[PDB]
Order: C-alpha cells, then structure tokens, then sequence
C-alpha cells in the first residue's frame, strides 16, 4: 500500500519537486496541502503517496536529501515547497562535489544515519509500506554516490520492500563535469544489485526531444524536467490511481522482470509536450508511444527485442479502439517481441488525463536494447579510465583503482546478459 | 432410445435417457513442507544480509 | 499487411503457395512458432488444432481440415464408406474393401465368407492388400495374409478391378488424379486440370507379381520400368489428350462418360463428412486441398481408391493450381489491395 | 437435509461469489437484509434453499459461506455494498498484503501466516451443520492468492474433512483480461498441488464468457461486472438441483457420480443457452429444441473446444423454465442424427436430465433478458484437454528459460515444484488422449 519516497542530490531534489507539483495538481491538493479538486477517484488511494495530517491536511510522504542546501533551499521557497513536512528536510554543509566517493564514503557517510532516521518514522506509521522510490541523478555526487549508499543501507534494514528508483543518466551534450561516466559506472553496479525496478531517464534523450521534436534550440534543465514530471506521473498513474488493474510496485517488478538483474526500464510518453490544440487520436497516440522519438531513454528499440511491455493510457477514450491498436502494434510488429514470454504487453486505462491534455499514453519497456545505454556510459568510462584520468579525486577519499575496475566488470557482464536474450 | 428413473416434483422432473449401451499427505508433512520453505528464506535473507555487512 | 507461418518445409505445393503469398507484397512470413500468425501452413502430422483461434484481433486460418484423416487414410477410409448410411455399403461407385490386422476390429472372418463365394461362382477372385512399398496382389487369401503378417500395421484388402480401361495404343493402365480445394465455407472446388498418371507396360493379366503394369505410382515406374516416358512426357497424360483419345476412340466425352461420376463421387464423400469436419462455426478456419484417386474401368464406369489429404501436384499444374488455392482459400478471408475451379453444389 | 458450505478465494473468486450470492437471493425471494418472507419455519429448518442459508431466531438467512482475500480491497466493498447485512463479519477474511500474481507467495510465504485463520472460521460454519457434504470453492487460476492459497486451502481441507466433498469454479486465465504475465505458471502450480483434492471441477475460460459477452449481449468492451453476471447464472444452473426440489444433483457426491467416472478427469465442460441481449426490442423465444441445439455450439461453450474431435464420458442437461420431457427427447433424438456425439466404450451414450419449472432469474438492469427457458449442459469431454494444451504450451514457452521463476524461488519455492508439475501435467493430458482417441 504506501510508498515512500526519497529525492536526493541537486538533480534528484529538483525532478522530485517537479514530480510532486504535478501530481499534487493531478490530485487536487494546492501548495497549502488542503484538497481543492472536485471529483471522488483523486482521493480513493491518495495515501498511496501522501500522509493524512491535523485538520483535512495532505503531506507528502516524502524525504529530502543533500549534503548541500542550496538546492533545498530552494525547493522551499519554490512553489509547493511548503507542503513538505519541514523535519523532513535532511542536508549537510559540506556539498559532494560531483565526486561518487565523498557522497558514498566520506560526506554522505556522515549524514546517511539521520536520512534513516527520517525514514524510519515514515515507514513506522504506514499501515502497510510496499516500498521505496528514489529520484536522482547518476552523474553527480550526492544523488549517485549518497543515493546508492542510502539504497543499500535501507535494503539492509527492509530487505522485504521494493526499491524503486529514478536515474537520471549523464551525457556529454548535458554534462556538469568530465568524471560523469566514472559516478555513472560506479553507480549502476550499485544499482544493478539493490533496486527492483529502476526507470533510466537519459539525459542524452530529453536534450535530442526538446532539441530535434520539441524545437527548442537552447535547451535548460527545465525543459528536461518537464519531460520528466510528465513521464513520472505516466509511470505512477497506476500505482495512485484507482483502476481495475489494482497495481502497486511489487507487481510491476513482478511482471516486468523475468530475471532479477536486467531490472532497467525504458519509458516512452506521447503526446510530446513543451512548456496543443489538436486531440490526439486513439492510433496517433500508440504508435507516436512506441516510438523511438519519444523514448527518454536513448535507444534504438529496433536494436533489440522487447522482454516486457506496460502502456498506460490517460484521458476518457475509447477501451475497444486502445484494445484494438495495442493489438495492432504487437501483431504487425511481432519481429521485437520474444516469443518465449507470451502476451508481454499489458495496458491499462485511467480515465484522468494529466493537466494540459484531453489524452496521453505512457509507455514502460523492458528492452535488450537498453544495453546501448550502458555501453555509451562503458565507452565513456574506459577512455578516461585506459589512462586512469581524474582518479585522484577519488583515491583521494579513500577509494582503489581496484573498485572501479570491479564496476566497470559489472555493467559490461551487464551488457552481455542483454545481449543474451537478444538472440534467444 | 428408452426413457428411465423419471421422478417429478411441483419444481419440476428429472430422468435419464439411453440411446445405446456401453460397446493425500497428513497435517504433519504439510506443515513440515510450509516451514522447508520457510527456513529456505531466511537463510537467502541471511546470505543477502551477511553480504550488506561485508 | 497479413502474416503467415510454415510449418511443413517439405510441401511442394504450399512452397509455391508462401513465394506467391510474399510476391503480393501483403504477407510477410513469420518463425514457425510465433503464435501471432493470420494463416498456418500447418505440419502434416499432429497439427496442433487446439492451438489456434486463440490470439485476440487475429483472425486465424488453417490448411487442413480436422478429422479430414478419417477420409484419408486407407482403413479409416474403408470404415467410413461402410458405417455411413450417406455412402452404406451398397456404394455403387467404392470397390468391396476390408480391414484386417496383423496377427501380432478385424474383418477377415467376414472376408473369407466372400472370398470363398468368389472362388465357387468361379468369378475373377484376384484381390489386392495395401495401408498406408508393400504391395501384394494375389488369386489367393493364404498369400494375402500371410503377407499383412509379416508387416506389422493395420492393412484393408479389396476387390481387384480386374477389367480396367486400357489406352491404345500400348494396352496400358492408369489412375485419375483429380485435384479439390474446400474452402472455409466448404464450398467444394473441383480444379479444371486432372491427371492420368499411366503406366509404360502393357496390361499382363497373367502373374500379379510383377507390379509395372498393375500400379500406377510416379516412383515405380521411372525406376524400374522399360520404356518410361515412350507415350508421354514423365508418364503423364493431360485432361485434353485424353478427351481427344476418348471422342476418336470411343465416342464420348471426358465429361460425360467419367467426370459426371467423379464429381458425383467427391461431393458424396465431403458432403457425408460436412458436419464432422465443418468449422462454419469454430474459432478458427479450415481449408484443405484434397487429392481423389479414380480407377476407370472397361465399361467406362468410375471407382474411388484413394482420398491423399496432402497432395503433390503435377509439375506444369503447380502454378495456376497453388494461384488459385491464394485466390479462393486465402484471399478470400484475407483480401488483398474465368476461374479454373468447377464448384460442386446440387 | 444437508448444508454446503461455499469458500470464495482472491479477486476473482469473491467478486464472482458476489454476483451469484446476489443471484441467488433473487431466486429463493432473500432480501438484502436476509429476510425470506415465503419462509415460515422462522429459525431453522430443513428446505433445501437451507443447505446454502442457515436461519437466525430474527429471520434473517445468513449464506454458509466464506471470502478470504489477501488484501483488503475487494471484500471491503462486500463489506460495504447492498448485501453487508447479508453477511456475518467473521466470514469476510482480509489480509494486509496480497500474493503480488505469485503462487509461491501465495501457497508459501503469506498463506501459512493465515491458513489456520480461515480454517477456525470455516469450522465455525461447520459447526453449524447437522450433515456437511461438502465445499464449492471459486477461485481464479491465475492470481497469486486465488492459485496458491486455494492449493494452500484445499490440501487442508482434505486433511480436517476427509469425507466430504470439493467441488471447483475454476477461472481460467486469458490475454483480453488477464492481469499478469505469469499466469500460466500459477494455473500449472495451483492444478498440480489441488488435482488430487478436488472431486470435481468446473473451469470457465475468461476467453470465452468475454466472447460471449460481445457476440451476444453486444457489449463491446465486458467489464468484470458483465462477465461475473453470465458466470453467475452458470453456477445458479448448476447448484440449483442443490438447492431446489428434485431428484437430480441432489448431493455434491452426486455431480462426481454422474460427470466424473475416472477420478482425475474431473473437469466437465459448461454449455449455456441462451444468452440473450436486454436491450434486444423484438426477440423471439427460442425452442426446447434450438436451445438443446445450441448446447452443442462451441460459441455456447464455458471453454473454447471442439467436442467433435473427442469422446464423452458423462452428459447432464439442466433446464430451467417451460420444459417438459417429451419435447427434451425431441430435440435430443434430432441432434444425435445431425451431430458428431461419441462415446468412450465403456459409458452409455445417454443423458441424464433435469427440469426446474421456474425460468433462470435475471439481475434487473443487467445485460441479461428473462427467456422462458434455458438449459446447462454439463460434459465430460475430452476435448476439454484442448485448454491444458494451451496452457502448457504457454507455459513450457517461458520455463525454457527459467523466464520469472526467480521470484518464485524467492519465497521458498524449489525449482523442481516447476517440472512437478508440468510433469503431472503432462500426465493429465496424456490421460485424456488414450481416453478419447
Ligand atoms: N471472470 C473474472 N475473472 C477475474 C475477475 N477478477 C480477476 N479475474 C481474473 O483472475 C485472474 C487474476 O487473478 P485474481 O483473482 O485477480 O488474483 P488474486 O486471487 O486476487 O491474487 P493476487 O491479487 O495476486 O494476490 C486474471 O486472469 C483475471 O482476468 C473477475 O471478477 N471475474
Ligand atoms: N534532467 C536533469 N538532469 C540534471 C539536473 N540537474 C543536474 N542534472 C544532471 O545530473 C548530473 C549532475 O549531478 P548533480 O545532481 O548536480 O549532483 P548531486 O547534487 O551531487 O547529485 C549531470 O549529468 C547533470 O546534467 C536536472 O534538473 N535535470
Ligand atoms: C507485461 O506484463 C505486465 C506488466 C505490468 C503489470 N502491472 C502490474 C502494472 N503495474 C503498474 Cl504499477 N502499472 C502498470 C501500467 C500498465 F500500463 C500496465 C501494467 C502495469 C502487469 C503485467
Ligand atoms: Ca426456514
Ligand atoms: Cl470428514
Ligand atoms: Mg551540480
Ligand atoms: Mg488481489
């Protein structure tokens, strides 16, 4: 039943942000955190995501994390900044310095207990918690390096709950700093261990949307953002709304993960929006969904086969013609389907259609060609890493060439089982 | 084809109708299989956390 | 754009059928085991008929009829001609038959009461034995069962037809294949081209151990016989040729003296097994291309000896014959962006 | 007279046993609070209606009957819904989290944290009962609670009732509505660990009743409510001789004496006619002969199969409405002549049948209309066999590749429950193959 949710690092906090404004409109609930909204289905599972507080309130069960205020500050003077619980707000001073190492081992150590504490009293006073969802960024240094160390710490303590986790992927074209690759590999080998599910939200991706469809020639970390609160709402849809599928986290890792490691979902959403007029039709919207422009993850699907497929689609519309096309894509394409799952893609229909839009579909697939992904990060990781190039900000804090050199092992032993299956 | 056994009621009759002749484990070993099951995963959660403490 | 599968590689006429189909450019052929398929080109032995029907937004069509074996195999055949009060045991037009088995229900000790009835009225009493390479034809019983039991399958056994229609010049034997095609709505579709599969040797009535000129088979005759192919090209002799031989010969037409009994004998049989077979009202569709095997005899009087359920075609027939199958079986559930199929119906 | 006790297992099961205890308080006149007016032994007695309702002193007619789910959610809203007074609190069962589409999680990890709860409660019932003959148990095969706790359910009951009967309303899983990608491997699982505890077994294939409920009842996208409307007539078809006057089907024993000759065959294929839309203006009322007909339809049927291509072992008509016998033989002499019925050597090709003069009830406002007859045909064909087919098919597809099975073995399961089962399987549709042909 109730999901915590974790939002770590500059880039983690400023996504979470944006996930819960957008879901707190869908919901009816204003920055006040009173409910305002008129219909009944808004309400029905809201606990899901939110706490019930003194006086008809809603606060989101939500934690925020950093080991540098700035951006925290900011999300509480931004819009709904106040309708977190303040004691929820747990930073350092220090800040991780787009460094995995100190948000893993040296600064991140330092704060990880209180973030458990923080947890501990939302978890405790849940009637029944299915598990966790964590937003941030694999680039940086808090969000990878202090997210994954959180992650393996909570799975020590609730081994029995999901992990969920929203990984925001670096690329050169959106790129902070030069050891992004190395705080990427360092975290996926993390990942690739302790999460159930994780959606990997490319960077890459939403610059070549907002650049190539969307046509914006300078693109800010806003315009990816928005992509993204988009995409996260889609994703959750299911998990908050009430639906005749009755879905929560467990059963998504469920059916879409036949094998626990390949746990890497590439989502999709359509219509593509900026910050129209024209409704979408029923078909527009599933074949602009399976489209490989309007994949946040940068893939060719095309490249490799689908192992899993989930397709949302929000708005009132027509189940007969969703039913039909849904068919229709899987049968006049069943090439990029396995043959050894049968009847790998399910749908389902919520009857809200997100702020903005008469009708929308979002897409979750679990592909063999996500592997290109880990590969460009491979590529990246290994032409620094051939000349041992900028490792000294990390054996700085402590760390050894030699655990690098076990990450790297890990997601290429990752690419490889993809690869497996992409020819079964 | 002969017509058998009719037995009628104020609900209603039933008859038959012939065209042609004619040419587990105790309480004991279920629990003890719940509690196999059982001990299999605690010890696959204490491997899981064994490995967290290294 | 419709989908297909194949299962039986080793189909010459639906190997034509699946280069046709792509040729349209609105049939891409799938692995043999995707089950999101529009059409099966089914395996020849345990299709898996429960199987199909099952995949939602496919409609789904299949190249064999389930149940049509008990037409096309020997004993079930003969089983079927006598049980059935469409066709009794009267049939006027299906030779006497028998089922026995090896000595390792049987119908000998009711063979033998007319065998012994044959032999006294000093009748003709050769008979022949076959199931379904292994052929005897003998004057008497104790060769013919003797020979069954030395195999070890089900066989049938019946009245040789003594006095067969013989082309001049040569004196020779033949068999009449015809070709036809039941759709999904069981309309039955006679094909305009037959066969005379003949045999090269002139007809020696004398010792029925030599097969060359008693069995008509493609096989047994390029082998082992003399002059294969002296007459006509592979041992093959086309409907027209044969109508000429008839009108010059003997007066007659093809159609009148013989194809009337043969569409006669076609629509007998399918029309007895419609309701069986049928799948007006089944989740999926069948076709099936059949192939009758006519004997003639000397009176010009037509005999039904074999129904085959997975027929080869004869080289120059295959492409207008496996174009119509797409035309009338395919096209007509699946349609695309002067006929030569006789449609039988009284 | 003797009591019947109904055990309704997950999502499928309890929102199936909603519409047909809903059903049958339309029929026996119970009004939603559990007030039988007809009934004048207040209190108690032994009518038949009383082997599925036992009597308070207040009149009121409480259902012999149980809901277990794993989560809360589904029997909150019978807790909740027109018929709350109907039902005594301690039958309503809820846990706290549901299995998540595993049978291992189902059977193993959640069920032994409630297996002993549901099995005091049940006894309750029981205790109830003068001369118990048995449990119907409806469940879905394809989730996790409704495979895995039922399989859990069963062994045990089988253990604590050694003597009575257990009969199955079986969902069978299909792609138009199915909710999990592993449900063939909780079908496999849950029908090996139950086959032998279960004397007969009735499955509907969720393919079929949506079919039905398009070709039919013009309903272009069914929703759960429609399909459980059509299932739930079935299942008043068939227990009806359980709870009316009559002759036929009287006991539980009964429907394994007269549908299952060998024991592990005990799967009898549901045929139902008619189904008639309520939105049709000018229908015309179908004869004791076009429905007898219809009965043999496989568009009719509760499984997608050919019955032509196997054999009978057993044939029930139940019919419901203006029937008389003599037009019953009618029709039945006709449609031997004009269809492909054959019978195992070893069974008499015959029918037994039986008459209900009242017609089928119809929920008012359902999609369903009053007809003046209808008639359940209850066959034990072998080519119900078809359906494992698929399913085994489906599921031998994923297990080649250990596909899913490591969430399985995650709660405790061992791989080779996997391969025991299928291997069964295999078994069963063997069984059925030398059987029919
Ligand atoms: N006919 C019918 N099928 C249903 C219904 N509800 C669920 N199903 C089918 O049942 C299967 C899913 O099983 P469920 O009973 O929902 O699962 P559960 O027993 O609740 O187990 P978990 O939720 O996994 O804990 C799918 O094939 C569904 O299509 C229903 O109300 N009617
Ligand atoms: N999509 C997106 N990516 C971001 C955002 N902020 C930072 N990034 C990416 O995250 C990486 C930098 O990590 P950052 O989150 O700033 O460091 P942290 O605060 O220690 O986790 C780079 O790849 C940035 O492009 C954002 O708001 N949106
Ligand atoms: C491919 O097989 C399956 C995949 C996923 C799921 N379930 C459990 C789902 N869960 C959630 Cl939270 N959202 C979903 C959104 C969808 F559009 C479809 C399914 C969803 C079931 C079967
Ligand atoms: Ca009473
Ligand atoms: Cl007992
Ligand atoms: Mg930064
Ligand atoms: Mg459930």
């Amino acid at each position: 039943r109730e999901i915590v949710h974790i939002q770590a690092g500059q880039c983690g906090n400023q996504i979470g942000a944006k996930f819960w404004e957008v879901i707190s409109d869908e919901h009816g609930i204003d920055p006040t955190g009173s409910y305002h909204g008129d219909s009944d289905l808004q309400l029905e599972r809201i606990n899901v995501y939110y706490n019930e507080a003194t006086g008809n309130k809603y606060v989101p069960r939500a934690i925020l994390v950093d080991l540098e205020p700035g951006t925290m500050d900011s999300v509480r003077s931004g819009p709904f900044g106040q309708i977190f619980r303040p004691d929820n707000f747990v930073f350092g001073q220090s800040g991780a310095g787009n460094n995995w190492a100190k948000g893993h081992y040296t600064e991140g150590a330092e704060l990880v207990d209180s973030v458990l504490d923080v947890v501990r009293k939302e978890s405790e006073s849940c009637d029944c918690l299915q598990g966790f969802q964590l937003t941030h960024s694999l680039g940086g240094g808090t969000g990878s390096g202090m997210g994954t160390l959180l992650i393996s710490k909570i799975r020590e303590e609730y081994p029995d709950r999901i992990m969920n986790t929203f990984s925001v992927m670096p690329s050169p074209k959106v790129s902070d700093t030069v050891v992004e690759p190395y705080n990427a590999t360092l975290s996926v080998h993390q990942l690739v261990e302790n999460t159930d599910e994780t959606y990997c939200i490319d960077n890459e991706a939403l610059y070549d949307i907002c650049f190539r469809t969307l046509k914006l020639t300078t693109p800010t970390y806003g315009d990816l953002n928005h992509l993204v609160s988009a995409t996260m709402s889609g994703v959750t849809t299911c998990l908050r709304f009430p639906g005749q599928l009755n879905a929560d986290l467990r059963k998504l890792a469920v059916n879409m993960v036949p094998f626990p490691r390949l746990h890497f979902f590439m989502p999709g959403f359509a219509p593509l929006t900026s910050r129209q007029y024209r409704a979408l039709t029923v078909p527009e919207l599933t074949q602009q969904m399976f489209d490989s422009k309007n994949m946040m993850a940068a893939c060719d699907p095309r490249h490799g086969r689908y192992l899993t497929v989930a397709a949302i689609f929000r708005g009132r519309m027509s189940m007969k013609e969703v039913d039909e096309q849904m068919l229709n894509v899987q049968n006049k394409n069943s090439s990029y389907f396995v043959e050894w799952i049968p009847n790998n893609v399910k749908t389902a229909v919520c009857d809200i259609p997100p702020r903005g839009l008469k009708m929308s579909a979002t897409f979750i697939g679990n592909s063999t060609a996500i592997q290109e992904l880990f590969k460009r990060i491979s590529e990246q990781f290994t032409a620094m890493f051939r000349r041992k190039a900028f490792l000294h900000w990390y054996t700085g804090e402590g760390m050894d060439e030699m655990e690098f050199t076990e990450a790297e092992s890990n997601m290429n032993d990752l690419v490889s089982e993809y690869q497996q299956y992409q020819d079964a | 084809m002969e017509v058998i056994e009719l037995n009628k009621c104020t609900s209603g009759q039933s008859f038959e109708v012939i065209l042609k002749p004619p040419s587990d484990p105790s309480l004991e070993e279920i629990q003890k299989k719940l509690e196999a099951a059982e001990e299999r995963r605690k010890y696959q959660e204490a491997e899981l956390l064994k490995h967290l403490a290294e | 754009m419709y989908t297909f599968v194949v299962r039986d590689e080793n189909s010459s006429v639906y190997a034509e059928v699946s280069r046709l189909l792509l040729a349209t450019g609105q049939w891409k052929r799938l692995r043999k085991d995707n089950p999101r398929f529009n059409l099966m080109l089914g395996e020849r032995n345990r299709l898996p008929f429960g199987r199909l029907g099952h995949e939602p937004g496919l409609v789904q069509l299949v190249n064999y009829y389930r149940g049509a074996d008990k037409l096309c195999r020997k004993a079930s055949l003969v089983k079927l001609i006598k049980t059935s009060p469409e066709l009794s045991e009267s049939c006027t037009w299906f030779p006497e038959s028998y089922v026995i088995y090896p000595t390792n229900t049987d119908e000998r000790e009711v063979f033998l009461a007319a065998y012994n009835r044959r032999r006294e009225g000093r009748e003709g009493n050769v008979w022949i034995a076959k199931s379904s390479e292994g052929i005897l034809i003998s004057s008497e019983a104790s060769e013919l069962l003797d020979f069954i039991d030395e195999q070890g399958q089900v066989h049938v056994i019946q009245k040789y037809l003594e006095k067969p229609l013989l082309l001049e010049p040569g004196h020779r034997k033949f068999d009449i294949r015809s070709w036809v095609l039941v759709d999904h709505l069981y309309n039955i579709y006679l094909y305009r081209e037959g066969v005379l599969r003949t045999s090269s040797e002139p007809y020696n009535s004398a010792n029925f151990q030599d097969k060359t000129c008693h069995l008509t088979n493609h096989c047994i005759q390029k082998e082992y016989s003399k002059n294969y192919g002296r007459y006509e090209e592979g041992n093959e002799m086309f409907f027209e040729e044969f109508n000429q031989y008839l009108m010059d010969a003997l007066n007659t037409t093809l159609e009148n003296s013989i194809l009337l009994q043969i569409k006669h004998i076609i629509r007998s049989c399918l029309m007895c097994i419609e309701p069986a077979i049928s799948t007006k009202h089944l989740h999926y569709q069948s076709f099936q291309l059949f192939g009758f095997d006519f004997m003639v005899d000397e009176e010009l009087k037509v005999w039904l000896i074999e129904v085959n359920g997975a027929p080869a075609c004869a080289q120059k027939l295959y492409a207008e014959l496996c174009q119509g199958i797409v035309d009338v079986a395919i096209s007509s559930v699946f349609p695309l962006a002067t006929s030569i199929f006789i449609k039988l119906h009284h | 007279m003797r009591e019947c006790i109904s055990i309704h297992v997950g999502q499928a099961g309890v929102q199936i046993g909603n519409a047909c205890w809903e059903l049958y308080c339309l029929e026996h006149g119970i009004q939603p609070d559990g007030q039988m007016p007809s009934d004048k032994t207040i209190g108690g007695g032994d009518d038949s209606f009383n082997t599925f309702f036992s009597e308070t002193g207040a009149g009121k007619h409480v259902p012999r009957a149980v809901f277990v789910d794993l989560e809360p959610t589904v029997i909150d809203e019978v807790r909740t819904g027109t018929y709350r007074q109907l039902f005594h609190p301690e039958q309503l069962i809820t846990g706290k989290e549901d299995a998540a589409n595993n049978y291992a999680r189902g059977h193993y990890t959640i069920g032994k944290e409630i297996i002993d709860l549901v099995l005091d409660r049940i006894r309750k019932l029981a205790d109830q009962c003068t001369g118990l003959q048995g449990f119907l148990v409806f469940h879905s095969f394809g989730g996790g609670t409704g495979s895995g706790f039922t399989s859990l359910l069963m062994e045990r009951l089988s253990v604590d009732y050694g003597k009575k009967s257990k009969l199955e309303f079986s969902i069978y899983p299909a792609p138009q509505v199915s909710t999990a990608v592993v449900e063939p491997y909780n079908s496999i699982l849950t029908t090996h660990t139950t086959l032998e505890h279960s004397d007969c077994a009735f499955m509907v294939d969720n393919e079929a009743i949506y079919d039905i409920c398009r070709r039919n009842l013009d309903i272009e996208r069914p929703t759960y409510t429609n399909l459980n409307r059509l299932i739930s007539q079935i299942v008043s078809s068939i227990t009806a001789s359980l709870r009316f006057d009559g002759a036929l089907n009287v006991d539980l024993t009964e429907f394994q004496t007269n549908l299952v000759p060998y024991p592990r065959i005990h799967f009898p294929l549901a045929t139902y006619a008619p189904v008639i839309s309520a939105e049709k203006a000018y229908h015309e009322q179908l004869s004791v002969a076009e429905i007898t007909n219809a009965c043999f339809e496989p568009a009719n049927q509760m499984v997608k199969c050919d019955p032509r291509h196997g054999k009978y072992m057993a044939c029930c008509l139940l019919y419901r409405g203006d029937v008389v016998p003599k037009d019953v033989n009618a029709a039945i002499a006709t449609i031997k002549t004009k269809r492909s019925i054959q019978f195992v050597d070893w069974c008499p090709t015959g029918f037994k049948v039986g008459i209900n003069y009242q017609p089928p009830t119809v929920v008012p406002g359902g999609d369903l209309a009053k007809v003046q007859r209808a008639v359940c045909m209850l066959s034990n064909t072998t080519a119900i066999a078809e359906a494992w087919a698929r399913l085994d098919h489906k599921f031998d597809l994923m297990y080649a590749k250990r596909a899913f099975v490591h969430w399985y073995v995650g709660e405790g399961m061992e791989e080779g429950e996997f391969s025991e089962a299928r291997e069964d399987m295999a078994a069963l549709e063997k069984d059925y193959e030398e059987v029919g042909v």
